[PDB]
């Protein structure tokens, strides 16, 4: 896995470089932002189950995609779409302490478009529920790590199209 | 870094990291502005800070530099040395991570299996590791000294 | 069905149905007239036999139903009746199929983890579930009663 | 797995409905069936292996697909090919119980052909060799359940084209 | 071949072949123009060596070649005696590659499911290839018929 | 797997005849070139490790494509094409004492050419270091045996384009 930082030496390295001068700030704007970050991660942490309540009932409850036949209709069905909204913000949430998308690209968003065209789980849905997640975070986080969170939240669904 | 080594040990749990992980990566961050001057020294005295150690070594190893040893003639020795600014370069890596997995997976994994085949003395290579450990480290405060120290003792024991 | 569970349990020793199998699917088939006669007469019911059962509920579980409480207002209420009306015709399923495998698989396997979400008292779906059995079992003989009680049972047992 | 039954309901739990009126039905004529299926079942479960011999001697014997260079020509090869008939016999057998070919699309037809085309086992001769059991069965089980049995019969073959 | 069986075991254990293996392979193409004497000689008899045994046989099995049997009338006898054929060619191949495993893929792995299938004693076979090695047996040496005679008896042994 | 003889017969079973004439001295030409191979492979054992130096040094080493950037840099990387080129001559090797490519094809070409052009392993090079290897070792074991160990080391290489 990468983070801001082993992504900033990483990069020199193919070079042959020792650490650059903009490299050098890299690190350092990191640095800076750290703590909001290990702040946001604190607060979405002990939310994480309401942050998935509040956007289910935004935008997956009482519809035809849950009435029988719409592909969560069933108890272990409900079950699996929680499952995998939870995985969402929990893996949000790493990239955003990360700095950096490199999880979510490595154990997510390889072949999950396929599986999903597969089962038959829809993607235009998944990813509402998932852009509700992000107003209902950047609600308790804050403004300035909800923007952080938001851009991981929409890389997660950029990767499903 | 600690952030990485985090994420990943708490994916293997399935959970948010534990408030003692966010601790650390908390109380890391804010050694950051640190780490950096210290490897920014490094990497302005690294032309220096090889050669004498460079001297050094082929004191205590004339054998490296002489009839029938590894870095023999200007065109030998001079990749030599190029081995080991190599090196200094992996320090500040791991120095700026807090870590030291850069050093290991850029230079570590099968460093015997590779200079075995080239028939260069590993012991020896140590040496000119460790040779350099002192050049730097006396470029340094008391403290910057020891963490840095540590990087590059972590090297020299994987040589054996 | 029982065909389809020995067909199953068949297939894993890799031989044909052994006698005793079909003796039972044999047995099964027979029973079957009176099965969907059971299943009849709940679903022409089905409309009466959730609105009792869903008051005798209310009653005893007046803090579903008042402020505070999941179902309140006729909006969140008139869907807590809509999922008894669902078990009940699963209820029907598994009644036809002699099995309780259609229960399970369309309501049953994540029930819990579905309605934590939603804040629901688990142990009050089940007093939801219970109260129906009686309302139905009502209108059975006195053997369409004891069978087709087993699959209310068999709920319930898991709403826990 | 499904039979005639568990079919049924699924169909009827899709739309929401209870129990239909043609659906009642179905389970009836199902249930009225019963016996007879259970009746064939035994018997093709008593001459199983002659059920094979038979159609194997009508088929495969004494032809070029045995001789040197067949692709049953081997002592591995020939009883790899009866391995299969028996299969075949077997499954057939259970979705005839079942009153639904799920099991074959399930636990047989999948990929079948490409393994085959990838062997080189002759899809022509196995379906010959098949075939030649429907008689084969048809004989000792009756009219009735032999052209419940044919119809399965004959699934497993067009499920390799 | 030895050749063959040396080269697996030794991938098995990722390394170049042992001294030890080397001398087999290297003793075992030394006799190799022998090997192919003993193979041409049984060749060059097949034709009769098959016919007398195939007598032998009949003569000590009358219940194969009678009413009820399986090789009964020229139709069937016919084929018993192909199927005999069939493993002399089967013997000149182990006898080639000082190897017995030809045998087995071509002719062992599965000949009683084979022959259950068709009903054929595999007793009765048995002693049908045992007949051979004594018809071809008569026409080598002391020393080919003791090696070619091995081949002949793994066959038997497996055929109960 | 196969050698020179298992595959004499093997062709000739598939036809049903009895060992040719012609197939009789292919057994032969083997047998006579017997010792020769072993004696070869012997050779080739003894110096198998630096029957891989000196070709890397000849090809690889000191070049672009092991600097920072060029796919074997990396104290993971380098170890890692060593590690392959050994595979090369202990498989060529075999080969040889076979008396036919059916190893190579068997457990080494196999998809060889997917992972590399996969992982970025540089094809035109790898095949440059093994050219590389026929040299160093037709110099050792002799040019009768180099010819025979160039032709399966030359298999190898046609066996990644
Ligand atoms: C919820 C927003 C939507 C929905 C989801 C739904 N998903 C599945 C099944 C699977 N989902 C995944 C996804 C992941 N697994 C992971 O481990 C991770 C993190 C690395 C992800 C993102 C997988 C692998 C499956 C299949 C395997 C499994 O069951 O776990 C289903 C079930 C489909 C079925 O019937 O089998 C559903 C319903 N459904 C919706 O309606 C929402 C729009
Ligand atoms: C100097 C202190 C010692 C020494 C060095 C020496 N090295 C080489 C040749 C090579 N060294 C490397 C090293 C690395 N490659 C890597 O990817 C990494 C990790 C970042 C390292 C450290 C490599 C790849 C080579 C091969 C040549 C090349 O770069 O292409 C030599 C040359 C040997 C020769 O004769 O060719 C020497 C002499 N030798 C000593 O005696 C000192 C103890
Ligand atoms: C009534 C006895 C109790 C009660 C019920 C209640 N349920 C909901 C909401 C939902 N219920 C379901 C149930 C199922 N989905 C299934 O697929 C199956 C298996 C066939 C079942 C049983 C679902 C999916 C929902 C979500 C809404 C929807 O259907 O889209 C509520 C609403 C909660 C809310 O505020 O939104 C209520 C009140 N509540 C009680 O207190 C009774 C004990
Ligand atoms: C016989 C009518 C014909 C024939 C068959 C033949 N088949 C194979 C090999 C395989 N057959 C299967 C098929 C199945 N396996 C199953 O478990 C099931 C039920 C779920 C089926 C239908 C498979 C999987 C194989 C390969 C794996 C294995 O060996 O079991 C062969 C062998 C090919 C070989 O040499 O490896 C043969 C000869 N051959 C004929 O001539 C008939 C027309
Ligand atoms: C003779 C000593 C005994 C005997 C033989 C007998 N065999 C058959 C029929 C077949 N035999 C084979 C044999 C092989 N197939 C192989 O691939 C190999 C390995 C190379 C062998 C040995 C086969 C395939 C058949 C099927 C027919 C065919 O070839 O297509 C019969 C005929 C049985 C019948 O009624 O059809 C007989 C009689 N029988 C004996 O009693 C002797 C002891
Ligand atoms: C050396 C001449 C060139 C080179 C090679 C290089 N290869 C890999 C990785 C792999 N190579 C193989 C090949 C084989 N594995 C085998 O077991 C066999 C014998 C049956 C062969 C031929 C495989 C499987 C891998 C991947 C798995 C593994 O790591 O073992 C790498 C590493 C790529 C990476 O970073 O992961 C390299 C560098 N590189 C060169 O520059 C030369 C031209």
């Amino acid at each position: 896995m990468q983070d801001a930082i082993t992504a900033v030496i990483n990069a020199s390295d193919v070079q042959g470089k020792y650490l650059d001068t903009a490299a050098m700030e890299k690190l350092k704007a990191y640095f800076a932002t750290g703590e909001l970050r290990v702040r946001a991660a604190s607060v979405i942490s002990a939310n994480a189950a309401n942050i998935v309540k509040e956007a289910v009932a935004k935008s997956l409850l009482y519809s035809d995609i849950t009435r029988p036949g719409g592909n969560m209709y069933t108890t272990r069905r409900y079950a699996a779409c929680i499952r995998d909204l939870d995985y969402y913000l929990r893996y949000a949430t790493y990239a955003m302490l990360a700095g950096d998308p490199s999880i979510l690209d490595e154990r997510v968003l390889n072949g999950l478009k396929e599986t999903y065209n597969s089962l038959g789980v829809p993607i235009a849905a998944t990813v509402q529920a998932i852009q509700a997640m992000k107003e209902v975070t950047a609600s308790l986080v804050g403004a300035d790590a909800g923007k952080e969170m938001g851009i991981y939240f929409d890389y997660i669904c950029s990767g499903l199209s | 870094s600690v952030v990485t080594k985090s994420i990943v040990n708490a994916d293997a749990e399935a959970r948010y990291l534990s408030p003692g992980e966010l601790d650390r990566i908390k109380n890391f961050v804010s050694t950051g502005e640190r780490r950096l001057r210290i490897a920014q020294t490094l990497t302005e005295n690294r032309e220096r800070i090889v050669k004498q150690a460079g001297d050094q070594l082929f004191q205590k190893r004339p054998d490296v530099v002489s009839p029938g040893g590894n870095a023999y003639g200007e065109e030998m020795t001079a990749t030599c040395l190029r081995d080991l600014d190599y090196y200094l370069r992996l320090v500040t890596y791991g120095i700026v991570a807090g870590d030291v997995t850069p050093i290991e997976e850029i230079g570590l994994v099968g460093v015997r299996e590779m200079y075995n085949s080239l028939g260069t003395p590993i012991p020896a290579v140590a040496e000119g590791i460790r040779a350099m450990k002192n050049v730097a480290c006396s470029l340094l405060s008391a403290e910057d000294a020891a963490e840095a120290g540590s990087y590059f003792d972590f090297v020299i024991g994987a040589m054996q």
